[PDB]
């Protein structure tokens, strides 16, 4: 309260180290649980979009900078990142041309 | 009537992004959601004198 | 359950109609490669002529088909596409509705193979044309 | 009484785009035709060659 | 996705709301009885002096 | 933020609101207690006498 | 390129609060810079391409005297 | 589509029976919403008076 | 011209689809009275609401929703006029020049 | 990496110490200084590959 009355008092958060996950052998519920209906609902439907995306994309949704700077990841870019190599194939009156040497 | 006005007030309020609007029927509405408070207010105080 | 199965039902309708329009584009590639056969031995004439004329027809009435193929997978693809939250989806002034050209399973493939039946067979008779000619 | 008249003035302009939905459709639905004829020329523009 | 989730938060604010008010008005009318009462209870000690 | 923390944020304001709801309502539970005791014992003193 | 990178910034005007990244800002950065990667390889077909019809050109020039 | 390829598949009878179920399903829903708003509105109408006569 | 009209087309259609919604929820909130049922206390209303349109503003993006469909149906059957004048000089001019 | 977990570990301070001091200002210049630095590296990569 504001008032000649007043208390400093702590409070702890429920799903945040005073809650578990489901499972059947802790079914129905124990009504003194914090269980956090709200963001249970929503991190689970959460959880449920976020398997989607690649781990690169699931470390740079966490607290601490573990990633990679480049935003494109190894193992989904056909292409090597900064390399140097480009065939140019020049067009001279004769010989054949061709596209595509780097896939062969 | 005070459950009559705050249920038309929220069936209203659930309209889509442009059919939502500041409506005659809205400006009624709050009128009249004031006055039943007001009224309510004086018939305690009438229920407290008697 | 109901809208798992209606994307079941429309991925059928594509791998039915995608594999019409890869076998009609092998049949638009040989009639390529027979009008330029023809073409090169043309270089009884005249019956030579007019069997390049019905199979330039023939050519052409399968191209419109295979056009009609590319347009039907591209509206297919792009109805199993749209899903739940996209700003398309609507209600709609009228969802039953049966448009003026209404035509069945039965007609429409045997349509389709029957024009097919009708390109293999100026290819057939081009074939003895070229071994007579020849 | 208020909630009846705005109801009548939804109801009008909904009708309305009911009418000039349906226009369109025609509208378009008759422009298909000149394409159809216009394939057909090119067809027996593509023989006289 | 994102919009849906923002929605949801907004649905579940607007239920504490509703159920905040009740609280308050609730608690002052508890507290315009105690006032009366204190009236009530100062009269007697008029009447014992 | 991410998402995690934004939505732990509204839910702890969610909770701090709950948790007031709850002290108010022991506080107004406890001013019934206070009117009924208050009145029992001026009006035994007042027998008494 | 035109509507996924102006929806990105029409997205960033957002207050405090919700100023965060979700997984559309990830999703939008991997969009633009794979439609950029696609204007430059056809760019570079459409140059090539260009230089092929140089050649034909220049197979005409020298067939149709001849 | 066009001219040829109205072909009436399996698609058209799926999403017709998708449709007619929905009317009915929403329908059902709403009903037991009313159901429900009415039955709050008796327990009100006897919370009154169990509080009255305490 | 064919798709530019489809997805005039489809805009208008969302225009119209709001007004089936907005409608059923004017009707519904035409049927209460104060003996019926189904009216309940939800007291967040009066006191905080959200507003995006008067019924003058609301009218005139009708209006231009509908001038702009109006204006692409008819720049079809300009088209289509330019088409038969083109086809007939085509025809005339290949006819006299093959006799 | 360093950087943001010094962040977060200083942020998860109690109530009568949460004070945006000297130290808190220098880790916003060490993340605004690290990621200007790593981008102009990255474009310097591209021009030296070029």
């Amino acid at each position: 309260p504001m008032g000649r009355d007043a208390a400093g008092q702590l409070w702890y958060t429920g799903l945040t180290n005073s809650d578990s996950r489901e499972a059947w052998y802790t079914l129905p519920r124990a009504p003194d649980s914090p269980y956090r209906e709200a963001y249970a609902r929503w991190h689970g439907c959460y959880g449920h979009r976020e398997r989607s995306l690649p781990s690169a994309y699931t470390q740079r949704l966490r607290e601490t900078a573990w990633y990679d700077p480049i935003i494109p990841a190894q193992y989904t870019d056909p292409s090597t990142r900064w390399g140097s190599v480009l065939w140019k194939d020049r067009p001279i009156r004769g010989k054949e041309f061709a596209i595509n040497r780097h896939r062969f | 009537p005070l459950k009559v006005a705050q249920t038309r007030l929220y069936q209203r309020s659930h309209r889509p992004n442009v059919e939502l609007c500041r409506d005659a029927a809205q400006f009624r509405l709050a009128s009249e959601v004031e006055e039943l408070n007001l009224s309510l207010a004086a018939l305690k105080e009438k229920l407290l004198e008697a | 359950w109901d809208e798992h199965d209606n994307r079941t039902r429309l991925a059928e309708r594509i791998d039915t109609v995608s594999r019409w329009k890869e076998m009609l584009d092998k049949c638009l590639t040989d009639l390529d490669a027979e009008i330029d056969a023809l073409a090169q031995m043309k270089e009884k004439i005249s019956q030579a002529f007019e069997k390049l004329f019905l199979l330039q027809e023939a050519r052409q009435r399968l191209n419109s088909d295979h056009r009609g193929k590319m347009e039907t997978l591209d509206i297919d693809r792009g109805c199993l596409s749209l899903n739940l939250t996209s700003p398309n989806i609507s209600l709609k002034i009228n969802p039953t509705r049966v448009p003026n050209g209404s035509t069945s399973l039965q007609q429409w493939d045997d349509l389709s193979r029957f024009n097919k039946d009708h390109g293999e067979a100026e290819m057939k008779k081009a074939i003895e044309l070229r071994e007579a000619i020849a | 009484r208020k909630v009846g008249e705005r109801l009548q003035d939804m109801h009008g302009w909904k009708s309305e785009l009911q009418r000039q939905v349906e226009e369109l459709v025609s509208e378009t639905e008759l422009l298909l035709a000149q394409k159809q004829r216009l394939e057909r020329a090119l067809d027996a523009t593509a023989g006289p060659f | 996705e994102r919009v849906n989730d923002i929605g949801f938060w907004k649905s579940e604010i607007i239920h504490e709301l509703d159920a905040m008010i009740g609280e308050t008005n609730e608690l002052t009318d508890i507290k315009k009885r105690l006032e009366r009462a204190l009236m009530e209870t100062e009269a007697p000690l008029q009447v014992a002096r | 933020s991410v998402p995690e923390s934004w939505a732990k944020f509204t839910d702890d304001n969610i909770l701090r609101s709950q948790s007031e709801r709850a002290a108010s309502a022991k506080l107004r539970d406890d001013i019934q207690n206070v009117l009924v005791v208050t009145a029992n014992e001026m009006w035994n003193q007042f027998n008494k006498v | 390129l035109k509507v996924a990178q102006t929806r990105l910034d029409e997205r960033t005007r957002r207050p405090n609060i919700e100023l965060c990244r979700d997984m559309a800002q990830l999703r939008l950065v991997n969009e633009v810079y794979e439609v950029d990667d696609t204007i430059q390889t056809l760019q570079q077909r459409l140059r090539d391409a260009e230089d092929t019809l140089q050649s034909l050109a220049h197979t005409k020039a020298t067939l149709e005297h001849d | 589509r066009p001219n040829v390829e109205l072909c009436r598949d399996q698609a058209q009878y799926g999403l017709t029976d998708e449709v007619h179920q929905l009317e009915a399903t929403i329908a059902a829903l709403k009903q037991k919403l009313a159901q429900a708003q009415d039955a709050l509105d008796a327990l009100y109408k006897h919370l009154a008076r169990l509080q009255a006569d305490i | 011209q064919i798709r530019l009209n489809w997805e005039h087309k489809e805009t208008c259609e969302m225009d119209w689809s709001d007004k089936v919604e907005a409608y059923n929820i004017d009707e519904a909130c035409c049927r209460y009275n104060n003996q019926s049922t189904d009216v309940q206390f939800y007291p967040h209303s009066a006191k905080f609401e959200e507003s995006a349109s008067t019924p003058e503003t609301w009218a005139k993006f009708t209006q231009e929703h509908l001038y702009r469909a109006e204006r692409e149906r008819l720049a079809s059957v300009n088209l289509r006029n330019l088409i038969d004048c083109i086809l007939q000089d085509t025809s005339e001019d290949l006819r006299l020049q093959c006799d | 990496s360093i950087v943001t977990d010094n962040l977060q570990c200083r942020e998860r301070r109690q109530h009568p110490d949460l004070v945006r001091d000297c130290v808190e200002i220098e880790l916003l210049k060490e993340a605004e200084l690290i990621r200007n630095i790593q981008e102009l590296l990255k474009r310097t990569i591209k021009q030296a590959v070029s």
